């Protein structure tokens, strides 16, 4: 015959669950525990308590959710901990400079951008930010830098942004700091569940993120934020943050003092670029000036490294500020 | 422990279907599903 | 009077008022080399790919302005197969031969570039209802 | 009070059905339900 029969049949859907390619593990900060745990149980929680959470991206539109499997250490049998939904995420088209306050950033390859809502908590790399505005069509959002227990940091193009707020899979079991876990994420579809053998593995080391005190907030030097130019006298201003008072509220660095925490102080380290020269601890004020006594002893420090952190009962904050500033004025940089 | 941060009570399903109503038609007036008037109107040219 | 089916093929005879394809450029005028009981052979068509003329028809002038038409079962090389036999075909008369369309979208566009007028439904849906049992 | 020790979210139903496909048959190839291929193969003798 001449005519031939073409393929068209039913074209069955290709469910065939795949393993998750994009994912991440994190430690839940005090912000979520404050708003998800009742005060009676929360107050009894020790400073060393830690909680685990995971985030993932849907590999195909035919997958609804994924299952969480984890175990303690590198040995033992995985115990099912629950299922979670997909976390909206995107890629930064341009670098995010170190600057406090709102910043406009364009996102590429954004997923589930429609479901994002203002006021949510977003985490990238190791910085937690708050969304101020959203543009559905162009994927441009405004992010508040240095929020909760994080500080601004350089993020190269291609960094992944996760809007974990209300989109995270949480294991209710409490784990102490220093324990290493191995967990896997199994995709779930109407055709069934992904076989564990094909699931990627990962490990995380707990650090008691909720236990550590928040670092200082508004970090302004001589009235400027992260300045490379200071004319002589050195003035550094910092804000006092109390985790208990803030509770679930996201407060950025631009906000003023919110009071201190019981037994929480501020410690500052002074370096000569590589070497440690002076160290001031027990600071309770909102500003500090380099005493004139050590100016001649250390002499002119054109390259000065400023390190700021909060410590209570010998517990240092997970993150800290660190920048090398350049001094100008009389006696400073008269080679020009 | 306590009320979960969020609960997945249901799923929203999205489908894209292409269908034909037969030969050339002049005007589409309304769409009715399950006894409820989903949309009523009139269109006479290709459009959204 | 149905004349309508939701199948993959074109569902239109090449050259009809629905295909809107002009066959005059594709007309080939030739004198057959040899005529047999069921096969008419000509070397000119031997230069075309196998199956080029499949589905076409041969028309030649009988008397005045009236022509008699015959369909082609198959075309292979220099030999043409005529449905119902070659009886009544003049051995030296001038013959006009037109090609034939298989009806596949690839065939329709690659050969005739008439895809915009393609009346077939290749990949819109084969069975998918919106009132079935399980979508997956 | 608190999360129950366990929650009964659904039931699993088991049924034992005997049915006939007609007169003598030579081979059973596959079983399809709801558009999903449950089982595919070939058996030519009485067995499990
Ligand atoms: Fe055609």
């Amino acid at each position: 015959t001449g005519v031939a029969p073409p393929p068209p049949g039913w074209t069955p859907p290709d469910r065939t669950p795949r393993a998750i390619t994009v994912r991440r593990l994190i430690e839940a900060p005090y912000r979520e525990l404050a708003g998800v745990i009742d005060p009676a149980n929360l107050q009894l929680l020790d400073v060393s308590a830690s909680y685990l959470a995971a985030l993932a991206e849907a590999p195909t539109s035919l997958s609804q959710s994924y299952t969480l499997t984890d175990r303690v250490g590198s040995s033992g049998a995985f115990v099912d901990r629950g299922t979670g939904d997909w976390c909206p995420t995107g890629l930064l088209a341009a670098e995010l400079p170190l600057a406090a306050g709102p910043n406009v950033v364009t996102l590429t390859n954004a997923t589930r951008l429609e479901d994002v809502t203002v006021g949510q908590a977003a985490v990238v790399d190791d910085e937690i930010v708050r969304v101020d505005a959203v543009n559905y069509a162009s994927g441009t959002v405004t992010l508040a830098r240095g929020c909760a227990d994080t500080v601004p940091a350089k993020h190269l193009a291609g960094a992944r942004v996760w809007f974990y707020d209300t989109f995270e899979a949480v294991d209710e079991t409490v784990y102490s700091q220093g324990v290493t876990l191995q967990a896997r994420l199994l995709t779930n579809t109407s055709e069934g569940q992904l076989a564990p053998a094909l699931a990627a593995t990962d490990s995380l080391t707990l650090t008691g993120r909720q236990g550590k005190p928040y670092p200082p907030g508004q970090f302004r030097i001589n009235g400027s934020a992260y300045p490379t130019k200071v004319y002589g006298a050195l003035s550094v201003s910092w804000a006092k943050r109390d985790r208990i008072g803030q509770a679930d509220q996201l407060i950025d660095t631009t906000v003023g003092n919110i009071g201190p925490e019981d037994g929480a102080t501020v410690t500052l380290q002074v370096y000569s670029g590589t070497t440690l020269k002076r160290t001031y601890a027990g600071l309770t004020s909102s500003s500090w000036s380099y005493p004139l006594a050590e100016d001649m002893a250390d002499g002119p420090l054109q390259d000065v490294r400023l390190v700021l952190r909060s410590v209570r009962d010998g517990i240092d904050s997970w993150q800290q500020h660190d920048i090398t500033i350049e001094r100008h004025g009389l006696g400073f940089r008269l080679g020009e | 422990g306590a009320k979960p941060k969020a609960q997945t009570v249901g799923w929203r399903y999205y489908f894209d279907i292409h269908f034909a109503l037969g030969k050339k038609v002049d005007e589409v007036c309304a769409i009715r599903a399950s006894g409820k008037t989903a949309w009523k109107g009139s269109i006479t040219s290709n459009g959204q | 009077g149905l004349t309508d089916t939701y199948c993959r093929t074109c569902t239109a005879i090449v050259g009809d008022h629905r295909c809107k394809v002009n066959l005059v450029p594709y007309r080939v005028t030739l004198t057959p080399q040899s005529v047999s009981a069921w096969v008419i052979s000509s070397g000119v068509v031997a230069g075309y790919a196998d199956g080029w003329f499949t589905g076409g028809y041969v028309e030649w002038q009988v008397d005045g302005d009236n022509y008699d038409r015959r369909f082609i079962e198959q075309h292979a090389g220099a030999d043409l197969h005529i449905l119902g036999g070659t009886e009544g075909i003049p051995a030296g008369g001038q013959l006009r031969v037109y090609p034939g369309c298989d009806g596949l979208a690839q065939t329709c566009d690659d050969k005739f570039s008439n895809l915009p007028n393609f009346r077939g439904f290749n990949a819109m849906q084969g069975k998918s209802p919106f009132d079935g049992d399980q979508v997956w």
